[PDB]
């Protein structure tokens, strides 16, 4: 019991940490609650214009998606993995949206090197004008 | 006055503080983790954070303003009756301290830190976010109306506190919620100076481990704050007017408005010395006190006591927090302009005088007496104990002997000369002398009075040698002529030692003048 | 607020206890009257109610009370001003004597009850002087019948 | 083991003599801050107690503990059942002793008086029972020199000993880079640098499985200018893959889990 | 009730292997000095699929830290990361990538090759002198016969051919191969993805974190300990009852 809530409260600051980190990309302010009582994992997110965190549900679309996005990095984040592998995400979120979450992940995933991550997307990546930044290894197949 | 109150360089002065200082990306992440941390109920690591980095290097850590909150409740957890809820809390107690006492100790230090600023020990931005984030606190500690017997504002929008979605701890509500209530902080004072003298063990327990500290601690922030107040929040050259307005909106004013009761004077006499040694006069009705957490009135069946304290050593703490709260007293009443009075406290300085020598004068137990009117520093209590002194012999002489002479020493610790002089003028009356009227069957409370007035009087001469030093004891024959009083004083005592009355010798203060400034009991024992 | 004087009976008769249930302040939980836990003005208020109540089943033809009227935060004293006047609205009432040692601002004056003042001025003749001044705090004196 | 810890004082204290001896303090002829000289007001404190011995059993130390001030680790004096016996307040005790400092004295004295000072603060009792401001156990410490102070402090308990490294750095964490340069001397280390000695020490507590004292040696060695906080330092990251190597998550030791939280917010720490 | 001290003791013999288990392992780090910027070892700089799905032998140098694949979905997309996971060692269920292994096997072709090259140049290299700077993983799936394994080093030496050796390889180079998060299929990122309950992100975050499993096994000690104290307290009442009936045959 004690060794697991230790880890689990590691495992937590971890996470909330990384997510609180990945949240400064939008100019957002966020944290993450875990509750046994009710057993679920409540995000807060505080954007420009509000005063006050609201819950995550009271969001739009492409800020729901991003949070998301900033759990899952957060979430690989504790558990330290040499290789990473992820598909195919431009299904789930749509224009703008996408293109954060795509510059999300390269921003979050370039910078460390204890990590080596294949992300295989259908979407062209040169496209993006975020391909500038070192770190980051296109492999477009020349046969379609 | 000190760098603490003067340092605005790294100020962001807005709407809701002038005192508003900007975080650097460095104390950001440190509060973001600070927080994080608390979220997950993980106080010893927090507490291990604060302690891992604390005066071993350069750079200062500063602690948040909600972290501070945190750690004033944790301060009320005490192990005597929540052993088992800090033993499921933290089950391998690597610190081997209680989380209450680790918190107690990281805010005793950080208020000592803040009370010197050290530009070369530390950086003037971290001691000004560090005072920053004690005046934001103090500011959510505000006491709310007084009865007789709005919920989190976070001013840093980079991050999200912990205290927005929770309002207890460990199952203790937060220090200020429960503070910000009608009839609580006052209840809290007194049950604190109460519990102080208590023999009952919960409630010495109580208030020395919990109640005492952050009594002092708050009061220490509160005289912080207000000199801050005093010297920024004013508009410097006023019409005397605005100036006591403002004073009406000082935080000491908003402190003791919620002790302002009926009558402030009496009201406060009593509550200041409530559960000492003097007689209650008029039979003035008991004030209620309750526990403010739950059981602090009882003792868990796994904590043992295992610590006893002299009863010198419990009224010397009750009674340096007494000279504390009557000196941030004294500090509010002295900023304001003569003849004008304060608006929203009734508050006058001669009815909190008269009030105080009142109580001092009922003392029936010298120890008490001498607690009260022996200081450490005389430097840091010299606006106030020299008032009471004076107030205090007046009294003594006003009963002791018909004849009231009127006393001007306090204006004549300026010019040694004149207070010598007035000495003389006074054991001339013999009003400090015994008194023949005294009957013998009450003779120990003439005594008793006698060494009271002989307190006062050793009060008054060491504020003289504060103010004068030792320069013209002998050099000055009016100085030689007091000492002679003085020994003239001695004899006549002596004459009633001789009568027999009883076989305890009157207290004499020919020793002690003689230690202090009679230079060996002048030509007596010089050889 | 919600409260009933309960008579609780265990077996023995003797056990028999009241309990008062409090419901002023949702903070406070429900418990037995005492000063030191509630504020002053809700328990003056409580206690001037439960006497009020235990008033029609008394023979005494009138009920007497003392620095009651005074101010309680302006807000318990105001409940039970109003509380008053209820009960006087009620014919065939007690008289109550209330003592206002503190003027509270914007009182509620019913029209059964009448205020009394005592006060005197400068500017107003001596009272024995003056046949109309003899009577104070009276209205109806001056109009016929 | 929070309830086996070294205990200076095993007996009841002479609450009756004390309470003279507070008696005595709070009023007397000069009613002035003590200074190091003029006897330290001798007139009263020398017919009470002639020698700091007694006035060390007047606090409840027995004498064959005053006789020789220094930690059994043979005898399990280190880890004991508390004893539940009543001391008087720390603050009072300091001043007692204080009133033996006598500066102008032999070596001996002076030696004796730090050892007793060091014993008496290392007790879990008088720690628990401390003040938050030392301001007394700091006057104390200025009075000495630091180095011989931690020289003192080696000499009465054992250089592994690091949970009471960890509690004395608790009370004075400005010497904590004094007390590794006594623990891991670069002359004493030989051509090993300082953190190579660290490293050899984790290693070889590592292989000991001694997992109580390793996380307290963790504890006392971060904050240093040898083991600082940052995430980019090779040292924390080599701790945490070997934590996270011993680690199971099954059935495993407090201690590993313990280390590896703290390691993690040591690392986030900048 | 026996079966609850069957349980208790079963439990008991489990917990004792386990932690004899935790005593057998060692550190494996030596805490080479060196000099950070520079990335670890372990990463796979090249993979090789030959005969492999649908593509043929093809060629691909993965990136040291980020890879971004731009194949397009229906050329055989997932076809990389199913042969990472198998080559590295997966429970074939748990990849959800085709019925069976047998059909993961190129058509009308009896055998497929899966070749990984794991970094050993740089540090963290597991037994960096015996397998040189780079180890090489080959793994053949054949209709017929059991898959074979090949841990071979640069110049083709076959170190090993047991799937142990690459189980400690992979746990001395971190890899959760057997923790489905760290390989997302196009399932398991939908479904991550479109949780909406704050219970289902909460369940999600305990499963991917190997949390739920520690929980799910601190639950089921906790019950079978409640079990075995009551059936404890039946068998303390059953052995005073015993034991007064032995008193009285005394």
């Amino acid at each position: 019991d004690q060794n697991y809530k230790n880890a689990e409260k590691g495992t937590c600051f971890d996470a909330d940490m990384d997510f609180r980190a990945s949240l400064k990309v939008r100019k957002f302010s966020g944290n993450l609650s875990f509750i046994k009582d009710t057993k679920s994992l409540e995000i807060y997110i505080l954007t420009t214009n509000d005063e006050k965190a609201r819950n995550v549900d009271t969001l739009s679309g492409g800020e729901k998606s991003f949070s998301q996005m900033a759990l899952l990095l957060a979430t690989w984040k504790p558990m330290r993995s040499r290789i990473i592998a992820l598909d195919e995400f431009d299904v789930f979120m749509d224009q703008v949206n996408r293109k954060i979450g795509t510059t999300l992940i390269v921003k979050k995933l370039k910078d460390i090197a204890r990590t080596q991550t294949i992300i295989i997307t259908p979407q062209d990546i040169g496209k993006i004008a975020d391909i500038d930044s070192s770190g980051v290894s296109i492999h477009r197949m020349r046969d379609p | 006055d000190g760098a603490l109150i003067n340092s605005v360089l790294y100020v962001s002065p807005r709407n809701g503080a002038h005192y508003f200082v900007e975080l650097t990306e460095k104390h950001l992440l440190a509060f973001e983790m600070l927080n994080s941390m608390c979220l997950l109920e993980n106080y010893d690591h927090v507490l291990l954070f604060l302690e891992c980095q604390f005066g071993k290097s350069h750079n200062l850590a500063v602690i948040p303003f909600d972290i501070i909150l945190v750690l004033f409740t944790l301060s009320t957890l005490s192990e005597y009756y929540k052993e088992p809820i800090l033993r499921a809390n933290d089950p391998y107690n690597t610190s081997r301290e209680t989380l209450s006492r680790r918190a107690l100790k990281l805010l005793q230090k950080y208020l000592a830190i803040l009370k010197e600023f050290d530009s070369e020990q530390y950086n003037l931005y971290d001691l000004e976010l560090l005072r920053c984030q004690f005046f934001l606190a103090i500011d959510t500690l505000t006491p709310k109306k007084q009865k007789w017997g709005k919920t989190f504002k976070n001013p840093y929008r980079s991050y999200i506190s912990c205290l927005e979605q929770r309002n207890t701890i460990l199952g203790n509500r937060l220090l200020n919620l429960k503070l910000n209530e009608p009839g609580e902080f006052i209840n809290m004072i007194l049950w604190t100076l109460s519990n102080s003298l208590q023999e009952s063990t919960p409630l010495f327990l109580s208030s020395h481990e919990i109640w005492m500290p952050l009594l002092e601690i708050l009061i220490d922030l509160f005289s912080c704050r207000q000199d801050y107040f005093i010297q920024h929040e004013v508009a410097q050259n006023v019409s005397k007017s605005l100036f006591v307005q403002r004073l009406s909106e000082s935080p000491l004013a908003v402190f003791f408005e919620s002790l302002n009761t009926r009558n402030f004077a009496n009201r406060f006499s009593e509550y200041v010395f409530l559960n000492c040694d003097y007689k209650l006069p008029s039979d003035n009705y008991a004030t209620p006190v309750h526990p403010v957490y739950n059981g602090e009135n009882t003792i868990v069946d796994t904590y043992i006591p295992t610590i006893k304290c002299s009863p010198l050593y419990k009224s010397q703490k009750s009674l340096a927090l007494r000279r504390k709260l009557i000196g941030s007293c004294f500090k509010l009443l002295l900023r304001v302009p003569d003849g004008h009075r304060l608006i929203t406290p009734r508050i006058v300085a001669d009815d909190v005088i008269q009030g105080i020598s009142r109580t001092l004068a009922s003392f029936n137990d010298i120890l008490q007496f001498k607690k009260f009117f022996m200081t450490e520093n005389l430097s840091q209590e010299s606006y106030f104990i020299p008032l009471l002194a004076e107030g205090t012999l007046s009294e003594i002489l006003k009963d002791t002997q018909e004849c009231v002479v009127i006393l001007t020493l306090v204006e004549n610790l300026s010019d040694g000369v004149s207070f010598c002089n007035e000495v003389i003028g006074l054991v001339k009356s013999k009003c400090f002398a015994f008194t023949e009227q005294c009957s013998q069957a009450s003779y120990e409370e003439a005594v008793l009075n006698i060494e009271k007035c002989d307190v006062c009087l050793l009060v008054l001469l060491r504020y003289l040698l504060h103010l004068i030093g030792t320069e013209a004891i002998l050099d000055a024959k009016e100085q030689l002529e007091m000492l002679h009083a003085i020994e003239k004083n001695d004899s006549g005592r002596r004459q009633w030692a001789k009568a027999l009355n009883l076989g305890n010798d009157p207290p004499l203060l020919y020793p002690i003048v003689s230690q202090m400034f009679g230079v060996h009991d002048k030509s007596v024992i010089i050889e | 607020s919600a409260g009933a004087v309960r008579l609780e009976k265990p077996k023995d008769y003797a056990e028999w206890k009241i309990e008062i249930m409090v419901k002023f302040r949702d903070n406070a939980p429900l418990k037995k009257l005492d000063s030191h836990t509630q504020s002053g003005g809700e328990r003056a208020v409580s206690t001037v109610l439960y006497m009020i109540a235990l008033q029609e089943f008394t023979s005494a033809p009138f009920r007497v009370v003392d620095e009651i009227n005074q101010g309680m935060d302006s807000r318990n004293e105001r409940i039970v001003h109003k509380a008053m006047v209820e009960n006087a609205c009620a014919e065939n009432t007690s008289q109550y004597f209330l003592i206002t040692p503190k003027l509270l601002t914007g009182l509620h004056y019913h029209e059964k009850m009448r205020i009394h003042c005592v006060m005197a001025g400068s500017w107003i003749p001596n009272p024995s002087e003056d046949p109309k001044m003899i009577h104070f705090g009276e209205t109806s004196n001056y109009s016929f019948d | 083991d929070k309830y086996k810890d070294w205990h200076f004082i095993s007996k009841n204290c002479h609450y009756e003599q004390l309470m003279d001896l507070e008696m005595k303090d709070t009023a007397y002829s000069f009613l002035f801050g003590s200074s190091r000289s003029q006897g330290k007001v001798p007139e009263f404190v020398h017919l009470k107690c002639p020698s700091i011995t007694n006035l060390l059993v007047l606090f409840g130390v027995n004498q064959e503990k005053c006789n020789s001030l220094k930690i059994n680790y043979e005898k399990k004096e280190n880890s004991r059942y508390d004893n539940l016996c009543t001391i008087f307040p720390v603050n009072k005790m300091l001043k007692f002793l204080m009133y033996f400092y006598s500066d102008d004295d032999n070596d001996d004295v002076r030696e004796f008086f730090l050892k007793a000072f060091i014993c008496l603060i290392l007790d879990r009792k008088v720690f628990n029972a401390m003040e938050s401001d030392h301001r007394l156990c700091f006057k104390v410490l200025e009075l000495f020199n630091e180095a011989h102070f931690i020289n003192s402090y080696f000499e009465i308990v054992d250089k592994n000993d690091f949970f009471l490294h960890y509690r004395l750095l608790q009370i004075f964490p400005h010497l904590q880079s004094a007390l590794l340069r006594r623990r891991f001397s670069e002359k004493q280390g030989r051509t090993e640098t300082i953190q190579q000695n660290i490293i050899k020490e984790f290693n070889e507590f590592f292989d000991c499985k001694n997992y109580k004292n390793l996380l307290y040696f963790i504890l006392t060695m971060y904050g240093s200018k040898f083991i600082p906080f940052g995430p980019k330092c090779q040292v924390t990251e080599y701790f945490k893959d070997c934590i996270l190597d011993i680690s199971n998550e099954t059935t495993n030791d407090v201690e590993i889990s313990i280390l590896k939280g703290i390691l993690n917010l040591f690392s986030k720490i900048r | 009730i026996e079966q609850v001290d069957d349980e208790l003791l079963s439990l008991t013999a489990q917990q004792e292997n386990e932690e004899q288990q935790q005593q057998r392992k060692r550190r494996r780090h030596q805490f080479a000095p060196m000099t950070l910027e520079e990335s670890p070892s372990g990463y796979i700089k090249k993979v090789i699929l030959r005969n492999f799905m649908c593509h043929e032998h093809f060629e691909l140098e993965l990136g040291s830290r980020l890879n971004f694949i731009v194949g397009n979905n229906g050329s055989g997309k997932s076809a990389i990361l199913t042969a990472i996971t198998i080559g590295l060692g997966a429970k074939a269920s748990e990849t959800n990538r085709g019925s069976s292994l047998k059909d993961l096997i190129r058509e009308g072709c009896y055998s497929a090759k899966i070749i990984l090259h794991l970094d050993n140049s740089k540090y963290g290299a597991y037994q960096q002198g015996i397998f040189g700077n780079e180890i090489i993983v080959e793994r053949i799936i054949k209709r017929d016969g059991p898959a074979s394994f090949s841990l071979r080093s640069e110049n083709g030496k076959e170190i090993s051919n047991k799937k142990k050796d690459i189980q400690t390889v992979v746990d001395y180079f971190s890899v959760p191969v057997s923790n489905p998060m760290c390989f997302l299929s196009q399932d398991a990122a939908r479904s991550f993805l479109t949780a909406s309950t704050s219970q289902d992100k909460y369940s999600h975050f305990m499963k991917g974190t190997l949390l739920q499993e520690i929980t799910e096994n601190l639950l089921y000690a906790s019950a079978i300990h409640d079990s075995a104290q009551e059936n404890m307290a039946l068998h303390l009442e059953n052995l005073k009852s015993l034991k007064a009936e032995y008193e009285d045959a005394k």
